[PDB]
């Protein structure tokens, strides 16, 4: 967490702000991650 | 005698030694800087050219003597 803070502060130029950290403009496709229990009986947690 | 001919060669000869190395170092540094940061390219080139000419300013000074010595 602090290594990100220490490193990303140094790298501020948009030209070198590529690859994963690149804040792309005109977003078109979005992927999402969901984690759920393997087994039920958890209650409303899975539904939530 | 013909000793002025040695002065003709020495001015252009020894004069080109310094700038010859200097021009090489300037462009090499600029090319590396362009390669690492391509978006500052338009700016570093201006710095390269305003300094790379200072290097041949002495080389032209050698050539000025190189023709003054002849005549």
């Amino acid at each position: 967490r602090e290594v990100m803070a220490n490193l990303t502060a140094r790298v501020v130029g948009a030209a070198r702000r590529g690859t994963l950290l690149e804040k792309r403009e005109t977003v078109k496709s979005v992927a999402l991650l969901v984690v759920t229990p393997d087994r039920g009986l958890c209650g409303s947690l899975v539904a939530n | 005698e013909g000793l002025n001919l040695v002065a003709t060669a020495l001015a252009v000869g020894l004069g080109a030694i310094g700038p010859g190395v200097g021009i090489g170092i300037i462009v090499s540094g600029a090319v590396q800087a362009i390669g690492r940061n391509p978006e500052i390219e338009n700016r570093v080139v201006t710095y390269m050219f305003i300094g790379i000419a200072f290097t041949e300013a002495l080389a032209i000074f050698g050539l000025v003597i190189a023709f003054l010595i002849g005549f």
